[PDB]
């Protein structure tokens, strides 16, 4: 939803180091139902000119709209093939991790994702097809920021913390 | 092929975008084979 979301996106996941984030939007015709909003891939795949390395988002986002109707699918890596799939969901008022969080207004630090019970976590298996084991969720600017990333890392605000400063810039 | 439903919701989805690539929908779905997903797919479509 808010202006320059596609860069402050991209400087954000880059300087924390994870694997990628997505903002949820809500539905302006669906009260309380999140979709995908944008996105920065910032994960492992198979300059000057582009700086904050915005190509193969686009490249991603490109193949997803074309799929839903540059890269070929058999060119995605694991993680890829996650970021991708994300643009699929839609979340109900309290569902998945990122309906949670804009319902209860609270960040949600999900530890061990790839296993994590369906009533918490809806993309658990897609998850563990990527090896992605850490994902957070925090309501923000009205929507819901989502970073995720194939390390474990342990709970620490300050990344959330990090994220907002370099949208609030 | 027993799917859970997690693993149905899943496949539903890639095959959305991909159709009948059984090895790109296998390669999202830990542990089953793409032709358990073909064989899964075939009996309830
Ligand atoms: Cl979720």
């Amino acid at each position: 939803v808010p202006d320059n979301l596609k860069k402050q996106l991209a400087v954000s996941v880059r300087n924390i180091q994870w694997s990628y984030g997505i903002f949820w939007s809500v539905s302006a015709s669906q009260p309380g139902v999140l979709e995908w909003g944008d996105g920065y891939y910032n994960g492992d795949i198979k300059v000057k000119i582009d700086q904050l390395g915005l190509e193969r988002s686009e490249q991603l986002r490109e193949l997803y709209e074309s799929l839903s109707l540059a890269l070929s699918p058999e060119d995605l890596t694991d993680t890829e093939w996650y970021y991708l799939v994300c643009m699929s969901f839609v979340f109900n008022i309290g569902e998945g991790i990122p309906g949670g969080a804009l319902s209860n207004g609270e960040p949600i630090w999900l530890c061990n994702a790839e296993t994590a019970d369906s009533k918490v976590f809806t993309r658990s298996l897609l998850a563990k097809s990527a090896s992605l084991q850490t994902v957070v969720c925090f309501p923000f600017l009205g929507g819901v920021l989502e970073i995720g990333t194939t390390e474990h890392i342990k709970e620490d605000m300050n990344v959330i913390q990090s994220v907002k400063t370099l949208f609030l810039e | 092929v027993k799917m859970s439903e997690e693993e149905e919701d899943l496949i539903s989805r890639m095959y959305k975008l991909v159709g009948d690539r059984w090895e790109l929908i296998a390669g999202r779905i830990p542990g089953r084979t793409p032709e358990e997903i073909e064989r899964y797919w075939l009996m309830k479509h």
